[PDB]
Order: C-alpha cells, then structure tokens, then sequence
C-alpha cells in the first residue's frame, strides 16, 4: 500500500 | 533541470537464424525528460505494428522502454531503429547486429 | 536476505493538452507488482504480478481511491512549483518521487525511502534520522518550512516504521513462491575477426532472471577487467535478460581465454572457451 | 546533527562518460594542464582531448581542482573532475559556477560535427557540453556538489549509474588515474 503524499 | 540523451540497443530476442521467427527488441534508458519517439525499420522503412513497454524509471531518475515487434529474420534484410528525443539535434539510427 | 518496498510515482504536465499524466509503480524488491496510470483506457490499479491476484476487490478499491487522490495532489503540486520558480505555464515538467522501506532479514527498517525530485534534479529527500529534510534548491526550503511546521517527517516515519513495512511482509509472503523463481543464463562464446591481426571473442549470457549476472574474461587465472567490453543487461521481451563480454585477443591464442557466468540461479559457475564446429 | 567542519566543507564530482563511434578508444595515461590562453584547464586521454571552461574573464580560482581518467572495453573513456573543498557556494562567485566543457577527439580523424546540450542547470551548478558526435556514439553526465553533512544524511540514496563499460561505480572509481602534468605523444 503506497502512501497518501503531503503537498508542496 | 537537467537533461539526458537516450542510450540505445538494438537487438534480438533470441539468436538469429536466417528463416526462423524472432522478436525484434529496441531498448531506450537513461533519458530525460520522459517525451520520446521510437519506432522500428525494415528494409529503411517503418514497420506499422510496433508494441511498447510501460513507462519506467531509475534510481537516477531516467526513464528506460522497450518497443518490440514479430518479425522473421532473412540474408539480404536490414533492420534498424530511430530514435528521436529533445536532447538530439537529429534524430538516431542503429542498425541490428544479429550478433551483439 | 534483505526485501524492500519502494513505490514510484511520475507525473509530467502537459500544457494545453489536458491533465498531467500521473503514474504509481510498485515494486516488490526488483519485480512491478503494482500499476496505475491516468493516461489508461481505465484509470484504476492493475496487478502487474500473478500473485497480487489473491487480494480482493477490497484492497483494489482503496488503492485506486487513493491513487486518484494522490493524482489531485500532484497536479497541485505542480502548479505550486511554477510559482516557487516562478516558470512559466507554457513549459511542460516533470515531478518523480521514490517513496519506500527497506527490510532486513531481522525484521528491522534498514532504510526508510522519500526522496523527490523537479525536472530531474533532486529537490527534497528525508535524511537518515527519519525527523530531518534536505533541501536541494532555493525553492526546496520553501517546501521544507512548510513539512517542519506541518510535521510531516513525524507523519512520514510513521508510515515507514509502521505501515510500509506491514505490507512488505504480507507482499513477501503472497509471492514468495514465484519471487524466488530464476531461470538459468544459457551462455556461448561467438568469434569474429574485426580486429587486424587479432580477433573478438563474445561470451554471450541468455533467458535468465532476475538480471543479477556476472561476467569476466580471463587469462592465466587473471581476469581482463578494463580489456573487457560489458554492455547494460537488457530486457530479451519475455521477462528474461540478456548480457554479454567482449575482449580483443591476438590470433592463434583463441584458447588460451575463457569466460565465466555467475548466477544465483546456477548450481557451479559456467566456464566457457572458444570451439569451432 | 553534524560537526561544524562537515557543514562547511563543500565538494565537487563531475563524472562523463564518453563512448566511442565507429573507432576504438585506447587506454592511456592522461595529462593536464592549466592554459595561460583561457581560464581553465585542458585534458588529454583515452583518445579524447578536453577543454573545460567558466564564464569568469577576471582572475579567479577555477572551481575545479583535480581531474582523473580511466578506461574499459574499447569503446567506454571516463572522466571525473573533482575537488575536495570548493567552500560554501554562496561564497563563490556565480561565474565560476558556469561550466563549458568542449569535448574533441584526438585518435580517430574527427569529422567536426558537433553538437551542444545544457546538461546540467541548478542554483549550484551551470554544466554545458559540446563534443564531436562523427567520433562519440554517447555521452553522459553526472553530478554532485553538497556538504559533508548532507552526503552523510543522504546516504541511502543511490545516484549515480555511470558505469561506464564497469560492472559498477565501484569497479569504475578503482581503475581511475590522477592525470599528472606532462605532454603527450600517443
């Protein structure tokens, strides 16, 4: 399960 | 940004001998950015069906493909591959070498 | 030995062509088990391993929601970009991370993966400590002002520790059967007479897996390292690699040379000589 | 974190590799040397001369220190231009962090092609190559400039892929020879 990415 | 020229092999998948049926493999890596065209020759010309691998990357960031084709290896045929990307000025021709 | 977990995304804009186009790649050690693109007649995660097809629609819906979750974040992301640089809109780019976990054999977290990068170039990466970044560009420290006070390694070492991991085990165990499958290097020596006066010898290595391969030309126990031309292991189309060493040597002493193919999938290392039909 | 001296100390790799075209490249021995012509320095080796250039015209150290050769197969010639302590970019002056490096070839007759590509473009470093594609089938570049702090922290991530005709880095950087200040013959 890849993970939920934070914005930039 | 940075920018790279694609490394280019044009080979068989298996060894070639005149008559038998083969698959013609030409392998693209280590190019940036990912936007490339390539496609396959017979005889200086291009073939119409040519299937293609998925996108992929490296380690270093590069993408690398794999455009392939059936076709049936003779004496006289010669086969090659162009690639063109943005880091070229011209587009890249490699002729096939049955053995390498 | 040690597995690891490691998921990479790609997304490329495309000005006045659409959407950005948006990939997440899985892979179980050195094998794609996992597949989702935007740019797809269906947009949904496919299974690229036979053995991923034991999880259920359950674990196929979740992980669909939230690629396309992470697709909007980027897409974001993107645009956010533009403005730190302060590019122009015209220009199409790309955003590349690597995100995932290394497991030993112990069961300990040997490395915890996050790294991204702007048109190629590294931009932000979590260190070692799992708690610090480090910034690549001018722009890259906006980023890492905003994951400092947002906390975003303490979140991030959480999924690494704990999650990523979690999976890496029961991935391993789902496949264990077939990641361990290796096909054997079927080898020969080829000879042709480029050189003037000398000929080349060509050790060939075909149809093995995975693309782990060793091989060396040797003279009087002596192995011919820089004399010795090695192109990239390649893809054969049919899951298999292929590889293959050249060494220049005089005429007349074809004999004297020999090539060696290590491979895990071999039960004795390959020795091979020059024979004419 | 780190010491104090480890955030200071700054260092510098270029590595290219250079592929031969329709030839094979020899291996040899590689010189180099600064010319009173142009800031800069001059290298040659492994069938390939090489002229790397800044955009400073006023009298300024050259950001690069050290340059190291080495060879395999026939057609493979690599090139690492190094220096153990630049010091903080910040400190150094923006036109010493240009880079022209002009690739020519010395053993095949050369057939003056060439061809120009940015390879490189960051706030740390500016790296433009121009070479002679009648005698280079490929060429590629990679780069690092960081502290020594960072490079401990960032470790784990693999970077550089340049083989170079090797089995791997390892193998390229163990075969690698200090070019030394003496003309040459071939």
């Amino acid at each position: 399960s890849i993970i939920n990415f934070e914005k930039l | 940004m940075i920018q790279r020229t694609p490394k280019i092999q044009v080979y068989s998948r298996h060894p070639a001998e005149n008559g038998k049926s083969n698959f013609l493999n030409c392998y693209v890596s280590g190019f940036h950015p990912s936007d490339i065209e390539v496609d396959l020759l017979k005889n200086g010309e291009r073939i119409e069906k040519v299937e293609h691998s998925d996108l992929s990357f490296s380690k270093d960031w590069s993408f690398y493909l794999l455009y392939y084709t059936e076709f049936t290896p003779t004496e006289k045929d010669e086969y090659a591959c162009r690639v063109n990307h943005v880091t070229l000025s011209q587009p890249k021709i490699v002729k096939w070498d049955r053995d390498m | 030995g040690p597995h690891s977990l490691r998921y990479f995304v790609t997304a490329v804009s495309r000005p006045g062509l659409g959407e950005p186009r948006y990939m997440e790649v899985g892979y179980v050690d050195d094998t794609e088990f996992v597949r989702f693109d935007s740019d797809a007649e269906n947009p949904r995660y496919e299974p690229r391993a036979r053995w991923m097809e034991q999880e259920g629609p359950e674990y196929w819906e979740r992980e669909t929601q939230k690629a396309k979750g992470n697709e909007q974040s980027f897409r974001v992301d993107l645009r956010t970009l533009l403005g730190y640089y302060n590019q122009s809109k015209g220009g199409s780019h790309t955003i590349q991370v690597i995100s995932g976990c290394e497991v030993g054999s112990d069961g300990r977290l040997l490395r915890g993966y996050q790294q991204y990068a702007y048109d190629g170039c590294d931009y932000i990466a979590l260190n070692e400590d799992l708690k610090t970044w480090t910034a690549a560009d001018m722009a890259a420290l906006i980023t890492k002002h905003k994951w400092e006070q947002a906390g975003e390694a303490e979140r991030l070492r959480a999924y690494l520790e704990g999650t990523c991991v979690e999976w890496l085990r029961r991935y391993l165990k789902n496949g264990n059967a077939t990641l361990l499958r290796t096909d054997s290097p079927k080898a020969h020596v080829t000879h042709h007479s480029r050189p003037e006066d000398k000929v080349t010898l060509r050790c060939w290595a075909l149809g093995f897996y995975p693309a782990d391969i060793t091989l060396t030309w040797q003279l009087n126990g002596e192995e011919l390292i820089q004399d010795m031309e090695l192109v990239e292991t390649r893809p054969a189309g049919d899951g298999t690699f292929q590889k293959w060493a050249s060494v220049v040597v005089p005429l007349g002493k074809e004999q004297y040379y020999t090539c060696h193919v290590y491979h895990q999938g071999l039960p004795e290392p390959l020795t091979l000589r020059w024979e004419p039909p | 974190r780190c010491e104090k001296m480890e955030e200071e100390t700054w260092k510098l790799k270029i590595g290219m590799c250079i592929q031969a075209k329709d030839f094979y490249s020899k291996r040899t021995d590689c010189s180099v040397h600064r010319p009173d012509v142009g800031g800069g320095l001059i290298t040659e080796g492994n069938g390939y001369r090489v002229v790397v250039h800044d955009q400073c015209e006023e009298p300024n150290p050259f950001i690069i220190a050290t340059t190291k050769q080495t060879h395999f197969g026939v057609t493979h010639s690599y090139i690492e231009f190094s220096n153990s302590n630049t010091g903080a970019p910040e400190n150094i002056p923006d036109c010493s962090k240009h880079i022209l490096i002009s690739v020519y070839c010395d053993q095949e007759a050369s057939g003056l092609d060439f061809h120009t590509l940015k390879y490189v473009e960051s706030n740390y470093l500016h790296i433009t190559v121009k070479y002679d594609t009648s005698c280079i089938n490929h060429l590629g570049v990679n780069y690092s400039f960081m502290n020594e702090c960072e490079r401990k922290l960032t470790s784990i991530y693999e970077t550089d892929t340049l083989t170079c005709g090797a089995k791997d880095i390892q193998t390229r950087d163990k075969y690698l020879k200090t070019c030394t200040n003496t003309k040459f013959d071939r």
